[PDB]
């Protein structure tokens, strides 16, 4: 009843056979004490995967195929304080998500990132504007000299 | 009590020149039961909505109302070559009030207020011919043999028929009943829901592979698998 | 196989092609522009770019590689025989003195100890073909009494080309330990005059089961089956099914299914509900016509190709089609499962990729079947129960295989690599739990052998150009199992271990010669090689000159790249896996 | 209410007015009308809307009776029909050693000077079959055959069972002897060849050279020397001698010309010209083979492959807004626009039944602009079967006239027509033209001229129509032996058909006022609903799964009398 991560970093993260449900992939994995590589997840990033299931799979969960339970599923205050964490690694832990097909734990690190996109200042989006090259700069030039008249 | 704005009017005739065309959408009840409530009315001076483009939709969505068949019949005579028919947020639906045309499979709905059924509950008993209470009681294994504890659906109590009571005929006959109101659709999806009348049957093929799903169950629990 | 086909395309077209009035390969700068050596005319338009470090013809070599492994492992490896109608003769009698030697090798007890074992096993195979393995007992002694009548019946010829080809199935998965405890091989070593330290598992086994198929077909001939459409052919087809007999004459089996779907849509029947106005015997007909009929469009799929004309399947298991979802799940699960890869190979011959959402679709119904082989319980001593769960288990490891490495190829996107890698390892930890007793003969099933020649296809393929380390212990395993495949194969195994070797040559050849630029056109031997090799094979495809020949003999008319191509299939030419 | 009406009823027709569509109405809820409401939808009645309503049921009458169970049927059982242990070989060894060198010869130069259409439409030079049959006797004395010369032996063996369907008796009776057979085969010496030997021998060469081909292993190997094979025999009565190994072998054949696809014939500038020759070759192949499947089109042919040609209506109404080989497709396509109305009770309109006819007079002229050499029986026989097909097509068309919409003296035009096609047989009866009167397109469209003037005979007794059913009455004796018992149960047919002419009008139509009670309409229902309830082969399936055992007034006993005297199942073996 206890199946094991192995991480791309080597670390033996030995935990119960019912935390597996959470990965698609290692549940249906458990088919096939047992280990399962990951080539990428860093394994302090998976503990915190671990500990959200830890949090998580005494919890309920929507049917990830919603409307309202995939777009206006309100996210944990757990879930909030548990990955205010880094940046980058906050994508190391969507990628690690995707990887294992844990789709609530995707999704609630999703939408951190969506607050965040959302919610940004018009100044830094007028300031960090092409770059992606995304135009020509006779565009740039000319969407400009529309609106200077403002600014 | 035919009548109309001279806007939608203006789009009605101008309608015709798309040639790439989906889903048609309404939201006015009054303008509902004119422009593909049929109600048989195949003529009116204007408004006359082009049987070319009635040919030419996918699907068709329905906001927001409070009865389809305010009138009798909530038909859809013409519109031959639908396949999602949608409904948001209808107060009450009969089931039996709709004609359902030539061959749709998807039929989902939410937020509604008030459901019928196809009142099958009743065709059934026609069949194996019990009473309600030993269909209740004998009739009723509640199976949650492993897939069906895949969701919870906990708010609802998932029934089966019993394998032994019945002698695979009756049950075929008695699904193939089931079937009868479907008329081949299957997609059918129940979200936010209100007020179920009558109890809740799906045929076997159709619940299994998931096809029917249930997201929030809140006024509505008994569901039968058959 | 070239273009330049690199990272970080941009978004608008670039300045120089527009001065230029041309088309714009995206690229850094341009496969357009560094073509003519105007590198930093388009480089130092906008932004700053970097050292195009990557293998970067290798999104269209994979491509190149899915219209290839199309042709190879699924049409040309196994869906075309090399074939002279002049040298090979025909078969003026030929036959009952061939196939009654085997009809008199078998006898009663020993048809009856094949039959428990079928009753072991095969009861995820044959259930749906028949089911009552007990009416199948009568027949067997309606035989055995039939043996020796003169005023046979056409209904008892084709029960009679149904339980010999129940047998077949039977030789076709028993380990041989139990075969020779049933049979003594002597009379094939002095009924060929072959080699003497010769038991079956040498290969004999599977002439033996090839010629107990001829004798169902002997059957059939006395059957005068083409003035007889019988249902019970279909199954008895059905029962080839789960055989190597495709893999035997893959043209023999396109015209037996052809014959079968014109025999099954002669009933001219589509649902398989009952209704209220029928017969309940007649309904039960129709129930297990329906397992029948899914069950049929299973090797529809997988006989499907250039030597299948006559489609049969009108029905979409995903997102003007027939009749699909009317039907309870208790083996339409097994056709749901292989749709689904019909819904993905129809990306092979075609040129465009699919789009990403009906993907992202068969993603979640993936996962969704994923929980129904879920829901079969554990029986414990109904061996063919833990088989059936194992065929559900490798078909849907199988077709997750074949659906992320379609996301690493049209769309490269994330662990799409590393998935494609776990896929392939779990296929192999398959295989190591099939190594356990009681367990080695379910490798004898077609689709294992369809799938671990995709998997080594892709798998080595991928190694020549990228080096990753893993994925070389990933290629060592896939030979070290392919050593470890079972000797039911033979003939297609050996072109494996011969596909096998011509990738682990071109390997070196790839990584020896350097690749010429041209701008965007990269040219190597490798791309020259492979670029007509799909040629050579679809010129064997084209039968048009058997078609000439058929016409009369009318006798019809139609670099330093080539001394390497040339050497190379002096060494090893591609028509080593015809046969 | 539920379960509502469907369209505009008797009292929205008697008031012209907007149709609320419940029960009765809206329109009938209003002024209580629900008798009128419901008497559109007992006594003897005294109308003529007997007459539409009855042609309207020849429409559904000629897709079954003509048609099926009289013609694309056969009955067999399983335990009945014997296995092939024996004349396996054996009598295929018995036909291979009858058949001699020159009696090769002089049947091959009988079918080169008097059948060239049709090796035209299988082979062109025959003569290079010649060089086959020289071929044979060398391989007669050889063992180890190869695929390929026993393709050609099966090629040879199919187009010398073809020269027995077109050989009189007497220059048979000259090659051969009616003795050395009645010997082997122990039957009456005392008949001819022409009563059923000639048919019985050409059946025993079919069912060799098929032999043959199971010899070849043609399932193992195919190439279009099966297509070439089966285009030559489907020229005799074999459709009717073996309708299920006939589709049978062309669900093969459309399987083997469809595993090179190739679409176009017509070839590109830069071909090998026997590739071009060879994709022409495919091309009036392929035409034979769909007139063959258009011939064949039944419910034990699911298999189609004419749907996939075009119209020739979609085309050719673009432009007018060899050539007798794709002009045989012309006429046999057009066919096929025609008659997808057999089981479709839908009417054609008026338009293109008007689109047809105004290009048929194209074709007409372009049958005129044909030739025939009075020397070469080939040139007759190419003339003579597209005269024949143009007034076929002119039949069944002003058939459809005046069937579904009444197009005056269109009755007249069948009358015309017919005159023209009987003596069209008439000709026939001459010197290099007997065997005109074997190919089996008489006898389908004299079948259904014959059927179709008995069925306006038995109600609309004009006496032109009676005439015309007097001498289609003596054309069927005018008929050789070569059709065997498709001529009788046609015979049987002119019988009962006439028979019901005694029924019909000897007892009242009786009605409850529009539902036309007669004994004659119900015989004419069971006509139809038994040969449909043999043509299912539900009953055969439960049969082949084993322990599922197969389980089962005046108007009335008219009806109990004389169907129990006339059999409609009269027509199968
Ligand atoms: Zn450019
Ligand atoms: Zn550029
Ligand atoms: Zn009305």
């Amino acid at each position: 009843s206890n199946v094991v991560l192995v991480s791309g970093e080597g670390e033996r993260f030995t935990v119960d056979k019912k935390i597996a449900e959470r990965s698609l992939l290692l549940k249906n994995y458990l088919n096939d004490e047992i280990v399962m590589p990951v080539p990428n997840v860093r394994s302090s990033v998976l503990q915190k995967v671990i500990e959200w299931a830890e949090h998580h799979r005494d919890s309920n969960f929507p049917d990830e195929d919603d409307d309202d339970s995939r777009k206006s599923a309100p996210v944990d205050s757990w879930d909030r304080e548990f990955l205010k964490v880094d940046q980058e690694m906050l994508y190391e832990i969507i990628l690690a998500a995707n990887y294992l097909n844990i789709k609530p734990l995707l999704d609630a690190g999703c939408k951190v990132v969506a607050e965040m996109i959302r919610g940004r200042s018009p100044e830094e989006i007028r300031r960090t504007f092409n770059i992606v090259n995304d135009f020509t700069p006779e565009e740039e030039a000319a969407i400009r000299r529309e609106n200077e008249w403002a600014e | 009590n035919q009548l109309t704005s001279i806007s939608v009017i203006r789009t009605i005739r101008s309608m015709e020149s798309m040639k790439s065309l989906r889903k048609i959408t309404v939201r006015g009840e009054k303008l509902y039961e004119l422009l593909i409530n049929f109600h048989g009315f195949r003529d009116n001076p204007g408004k006359t909505i082009s049987y070319i483009v009635k040919r030419r939709i996918n699907e068709i969505r329905l906001s927001r109302m409070n009865q389809i068949s305010r009138t009798g019949l909530a038909d859809f005579t013409r519109w031959d070559n639908l396949q999602k028919l949608v409904l948001s947020r209808v107060a009450y639906i009969d089931l039996n009030s709709i004609v359902f045309p030539k061959n749709f499979k998807s039929l989902t709905m939410k937020r509604v207020s008030k459901i019928k059924w196809w009142n099958i509950e009743e065709n059934i008993l026609k069949e194996l011919k019990v009473d309600k209470r030993t269909f209740k009681s004998l009739y009723i294994k509640e199976d949650d043999s492993k897939f069906t504890k895949f969701f919870n659906l906990r708010h609802t109590r998932i029934k089966e028929l019993d394998k032994s009571e019945i002698n695979q005929i009756t049950y075929l006959r008695c699904q193939a009943i089931v079937w009868l109101s479907f008329r081949t659709l299957n997609h059918i999806k129940l979200q936010n829901v209100s007020e179920v009348f009558n109890n809740i049957i799906v045929p076997r093929a159709l619940f299994d592979s998931k096809r029917v799903e249930i997201y929030r169950c809140e006024k509505i629990s008994q569901v039968l698998v058959i | 196989m070239f273009n330049r086909t690199t990272q970080l395309k941009s978004k608008h077209p670039c300045s120089v092609c527009t001065r230029r009035k041309v088309k714009c390969d995206r690229m850094i700068p341009c496969g357009n522009c560094r073509k003519r050596g105007q590198d930093s005319e388009c480089m130092k338009s906008t932004k700053l770019i970097t050292a195009s470090s990557s293998k970067e013809y290798l999104p269209d070599l994979l491509l190149f590689w899915q219209n290839y492994e199309y042709w190879i492992t699924n049409i040309g490896l196994y869906k075309t025989k090399q074939r002279d109608l002049t040298r090979t003769p025909a078969n003026l009698d030929t036959d009952t003195e061939e196939c009654m030697f085997w009809m008199n090798y078998l006898q009663k007890d020993q048809s009856f100890q094949l039959m428990n074992f079928a009753m072991e096993n095969l009861g995820a195979l044959y259930f749906g073909s028949i089911g009552d393995i007990s009416e199948l007992y009568l027949r067997v002694e309606q035989y055995w009494d039939r043996r020796a009548d003169k005023n046979h019946s056409v209904d008892g010829k084709y029960w009679d080309a149904l339980i010999w080809s129940v047998f077949t199935m039977c030789i076709y998965y028993m380990p041989v330990e139990k075969l020779a405890e049933i049979f003594s091989v002597y009379p094939l070593h002095e009924y060929l005059g072959s080699n003497k330290r010769l038991n079956w598992e040498d290969g004999m086994q599977l002439v033996m089961c090839q010629n107990f198929a001829r004798c169902s077909l002997f059957q059939l001939k006395q059957c005068d089956f083409m003035a007889h459409p019988d249902i019970r052919l279909v199954q008895a087809y059905l029962i080839l099914a789960t055989t190597t007999f495709p893999y035997d004459e893959p043209l023999l089996a396109n015209s037996l299914l052809t014959q079968c779907i014109h025999t099954f849509k002669n009933f001219h029947v589509d649902d398989f509900r009952p209704l209220l106005n029928d017969d309940p015997v007649e309904s039960i007909a129709k129930v297990t016509l329906g397992r029948i009929f899914y069950r049929l469009c299973g090797c529809d799929y997988l006989q499907s190709g250039p030597r299948k004309p006559i489609a049969l399947h009108t029905e979409v298991s995903s997102l003007n089609v027939d009749v699909y979802r009317e039907e309870n799940s208790t083996e339409v699960l097994y056709w749901k499962i292989i749709s689904l890869d019909r819904d993905l190979d129809q990306y092979l011959n075609k040129s465009s990729k699919p789009p990403l959402k009906t993907l992202d679709a068969i993603r979640r119904e993936l996962d969704i079947f994923q929980y129904k082989v879920d829901s079969l319980e554990e029986d414990f001593r109904s061996n063919n129960s833990r088989f059936q769960k194992f065929i559900a288990l490798f078909q849907i490891s199988t077709v997750s295989w074949k659906l992320f490495k379609m996301y690493l190829i049209y769309y490269d996107t994330a662990d799409s690599l590393l998935k494609v890698i776990h896929y392939s390892k779990v296929i192999i930890s398959l295989i190591v739990n099939n190594f356990h007793a009681k367990s080695e003969f379910f490798n004898r099933h077609p689709m294992v052998m369809q799938t671990i020649t995709r998997v080594v296809s892709f798998i080595s393929f991928y190694q020549i150009f990228v080096e990753s380390a893993a994925v070389k212990q990933l290629l060592v395993d896939l030979t070290e199992l392919t050593a470890n495949l079972p000797t039911i194969f033979g003939s297609k195994l050996d072109k494996l271990v011969y596909l096998t070797e011509r990738l682990s040559k071109l390997k070196l050849l790839w990584d020896k010669v350097q690749l010429l630029d041209s701008g965007d056109s990269f040219y190597h031997p490798v791309f020259k090689i492979l670029q007509n090799d799909i040629k050579i094979i679809e010129l064997k495809n084209d039968e048009m000159f058997s078609l000439i020949k058929g016409l009369g003999s009318l006798v019809p008319l139609n670099s330093d790249f080539r001394t390497i191509v040339e050497e190379f299939q002096s060494e090893y030419n591609i028509s080593d896996i015809l046969s």
